[PDB]
């Protein structure tokens, strides 16, 4: 039962290089830059889907 | 001098793209060309022709 992917699911596809290092106020989250848009997301939540 | 060196700084701060004295290998330092029916070791041609 493949469950399909729902629908807002946008589709990143994991290249290596955008998972880098960012500091999101006092640590160094590894983040994620989405690449429809530029936005940064240094930590996993509320992220892009 | 900083003479005999290829690299320098591999690392990654918080917030850049690079730590700004970051050295990149040498495009020449990875490159192999063939060698020719006479010993040769060429470089990889830039081509076309």
């Amino acid at each position: 039962f493949v469950p399909d992917v729902p629908e807002g699911y946008v589709a990143v596809q994991y290249a290596h290089r955008l998972f880098s290092s960012s500091l999101a106020n006092k640590r160094n989250r590894v983040t994620y830059t989405h690449p429809p848009t530029g936005m940064a997301y240094p930590s996993p939540t509320g992220r892009p889907h | 001098i900083s003479v005999a060196r290829s690299m320098r700084a591999i690392v990654n701060h918080n917030e850049v793209d690079r730590p700004r004295g970051a050295v990149a290998p040498s495009s020449y330092e990875m490159d192999t060309g063939t060698l020719s029916r006479n010993g040769d070791l060429l470089y990889s041609p830039v081509a076309n022709g």
